[PDB]
């Protein structure tokens, strides 16, 4: 559980994180479905549990550097997911390793979301 | 022009609060993401004449030249599929772009500035405007005589 | 003015977790190139809309600490600082009558980019 | 695939890459092993008697 | 077997409507908080459905064809009904499937069977000691050429005669689809007169029958009781139906319960 | 100002009196359920 | 495409699977022209707004 993995459930395969969750199946309904018509959760047909299946994390992968005049730093950003693998700091878009976080508010260079942006200063 | 003003603002808050379909304009942006969303992710589950719309199922059953077959037609209906709604979203994008450049040109006349236009504003003499945040979109409050 | 920002990757939708379906889908070119940078440009494009339209000035300006307008009341439009988020008593509403799903959808493979201007910004605009 | 600048560079297919944000390459999570979960034995044919 | 009851008296066929009858969870996928449109072989909503009782001077026990499927609803107060038999010829020229409760387990099996002109499973002198066991079997003489055996769960079937309003109501589906025969059971109770109540009911699996044999009619097996022409059947009503291709909005609740279903 | 008003039946368009050929139209999905919206949409314009 | 443009013509001549493949070029034809018309009517409207 609480981990990125390929499971097979009776005639079921996929690839995705196991998690318990409180859902109640009825009890001749064992693998239920999203509104999307995909499995969002299973019931384990050996012990009574409910597993909520999530996909596990991707996203796009962004790259943060000035212009090549001004210097060869690079700063990499992480799109919809969390710092996983891995100056490492967590924003509303995703992870973003390479980069000083500076409370200090400047004009936009770099646009990133949230109301975040970066640039190569001091 | 105190009790007037006052007044009007005043039936503003009480139709925006019991009028819920004054928004629509708003809320249809938001429908047609979820449709075209949800439309786009339902044509994954068809078969586009394929044996079986799963890859697995064709890759431990029909025989490596067979797979190959299928994969073919699954790749061909999916990439289709995901043309039309990119071909959508662009001609959607240009409508949401020419209305956002009318939000603009209201917002430099009919706020910042004042405007003799005619029914620009909105309808009678236009005096000022006050705009308003709206979740994707702006509202514009036009005091008029 | 702002439309939903999707990102769709043309590799995992067409081809799921199949290494066979993504070798003969490069036998097709740039088909999958072309379909990732075209949403590519309508989400900046919808981030310009936001630019154009919402802040109209470079500056901030501020509303005196006594109100006193002449018989006018602005409480209404003018946001209020008793409230977490800053917003006016109109925004509460129109914020209220329109409309996580977003992240399911992101976990499908449609990802949901979040706009560069929050709203709370706007509202600051 | 020597550094992610690299990455830019070949991206742009340029060897200028000017100050901005660019979208190099795509994220994801790979297993980390294969789980089995199939029902009970039960319902046995007695054969050692 | 072969010789008919004395006081059975044949009535016309009256109809009835049933109002949501013939809603049923589809398969076992699981679905919340979603409407989802199912196509499968439904009863439709308002159609008329057969009207049968048996009593003490008119007894049905007649034969139905099963066609594709058939929706069958019912309430009981002693509960008369035994069970049922399916199969082509509901003879032993061929196999037929039985459905029965012997008031030990509930006994499924196909096999070759006799057939009888008016099976069911009789009882006589009850009077003080009110007994109702098992004694004397008309449903079918002899059996053989078994080629599937099943037991269910155990239960007591309480057939003391009781009198007054229908206090239970059971609604069963069966239908033979891809040689594999599904069968659907809801128990609930109703305070019922005549004709039906007006209510929705979700129907729920009760069994899993992988007969794939060829099923073109049905009967339904009463038991009878004396304080065999002689012998009678307490008061019970029983309707049939046949299903068609209809297709059904399925609204999902919270909980995956069924709420209402509407027909397109 | 308005363009004229045309509601093409992609069901009818696709197979002419075929019933086999419709079933292939089924694999497609929404393909023609969706162009018939798109098409809807052109004539509710027409009239604003 | 197809050896013939009618669909009575196919359905009457070939087998049911040997017409779905004919049938198949049929209707991806037609579907391209139908797609490229409503294409053209969406960039059409565009213009009369």
């Amino acid at each position: 559980k609480n981990k990125c993995v390929n499971f097979n459930f009776n005639g079921l395969t996929g690839t995705g994180v196991l998690t318990e969750s409180n859902k109640k199946f009825l009890p001749f309904q064992q693998f239920g479905r999203d509104i999307a018509d995909t499995t969002d959760a299973v019931r384990d047909p050996q012990t009574l549990e409910i597993l909520d299946i999530t996909p596990c994390s991707f996203g796009g992968v962004s790259v943060i550097t000035p212009g090549t005049n001004t210097s060869n730093q690079v700063a990499v950003l992480y799109q919809g997911v969390n710092c996983t693998e891995v100056n490492v700091f967590q924003t509303r878009a995703g992870c973003l390793i390479g980069a000083e976080h500076v409370n200090n508010s400047y004009e936009c260079d770099i646009p990133i979301g949230a109301g975040i942006c970066a640039s190569y200063q001091t | 022009i105190a009790n007037q003003f006052n007044s009007a603002i005043g039936k503003i808050q009480d139709s925006l609060s019991s009028t819920a379909s004054a928004l629509g304009k708003l809320q249809d942006v938001v429908n047609q993401n979820a449709q075209a969303l949800n439309t786009l992710v339902k044509q994954l589950s068809s078969n586009f004449g394929a044996i079986s719309s799963v890859l697995n199922d064709i890759l431990s059953r029909l025989d490596p030249p067979e797979a190959e077959v299928q994969i073919d037609r699954l790749i061909t209906g999916r990439l289709q599929s995901l043309q039309t709604y990119v071909t959508q979203q662009l001609i959607r994008a240009a409508e949401i772009r020419a209305s956002a450049n009318l939000a603009a040109t209201k917002m430099s006349e009919c706020v910042l500035g004042q405007s003799k236009r005619v029914d620009f504003c909105g309808k009678g003499y236009h005096l000022m405007s006050f705009p308003q945040s709206a979740p994707h979109g702006v509202v514009f409050l036009h005091v008029t005589y | 003015v702002s439309m939903t920002k999707t990102s769709v990757d043309c590799t995992m939708y067409i081809c799921g977790d199949s290494t066979e379906c993504s070798n003969l889908l490069l036998q097709y070119g740039s088909f999958c190139t072309q379909l990732n940078r075209a949403l590519t440009g309508i989400a900046v494009e919808q981030d310009k809309n936001t630019q154009e339209v919402f802040a109209q000035v470079k500056q901030i300006y501020k509303t005196p600490p006594i109100k006193d307008f002449g018989g006018f009341n602005f409480s209404q439009i003018l946001p209020d600082p008793s409230k977490p988020s800053k917003r006016s008593f109109i925004e509460d509403l129109l914020f209220n009558k329109v409309t996580d799903l977003i992240c399911a959808q992101k976990f499908n493979g449609l990802t949901v980019l979040p706009p560069l201007l929050t709203d709370e910004m706007i509202a600051q605009y | 695939a020597l550094d992610p600048l690299s990455e830019t560079k070949c991206t742009l297919k340029s060897f200028t890459v000017e100050k901005g944000i660019y979208q190099t390459s795509n994220f994801r999570v790979q297993p980390t092993e294969s789980i089995v979960r199939f029902p009970n034995i039960t319902n046995l044919c007695p054969f050692g008697e | 077997q072969c010789v008919n009851l004395t006081t059975r008296t044949q009535l016309p066929p009256a109809y009835t409507n049933s109002f949501t009858r013939g809603v049923y969870y589809p398969d076992k996928v699981f679905r919340s908080s979603v409407l989802h449109s199912t196509q499968d072989l439904f009863l439709p909503f308002f159609s008329n459905v057969t009207w049968f009782h048996a009593i003490h001077k008119r007894f049905d026990n007649p034969v139905l064809p099963f066609n594709d499927g058939v929706y069958f609803a019912s309430t009981e107060k002693s509960n008369i009904i035994r069970g049922w038999i399916f199969g082509t010829t509901l003879d032993s020229k061929t196999q037929s499937l039985l459905i029965v409760n012997n008031a030990t387990n509930v006994v499924i099996k196909v096999c070759e069977f006799q057939f009888c002109n008016d099976p069911f499973l009789d009882v006589y002198y009850h009077k003080n000691n009110k007994s109702w066991m098992k004694s004397e079997f008309r449903v079918y003489s002899s059996a053989n050429n078994c080629t599937f055996e099943y037991v269910s769960q155990p239960f007591l079937m309480d057939l003391e005669g009781k009198q007054g309003n229908f206090k239970n109501l059971r609604e069963f589906v069966f239908k033979n689809i891809d040689g594999y025969f599904k069968i659907y059971s809801k128990h609930t109770p109703i305070n019922l007169v005549r004709d039906l109540p007006q209510g929705f009911s979700a129907l729920e699996p009760l069994v899993d029958l992988p007969i794939g044999i060829n099923i073109t009619r049905f009967q339904t097996l009463l038991a009878l009781h004396r304080s065999s022409s002689g012998w009678t059947a307490g008061a019970a009503a029983y309707y049939v139906g046949y299903l068609q291709p209809r297709t059904f909005l399925l609204k999902y609740n919270e909980n995956g319960t069924i709420t209402d279903a509407v027909d397109c």
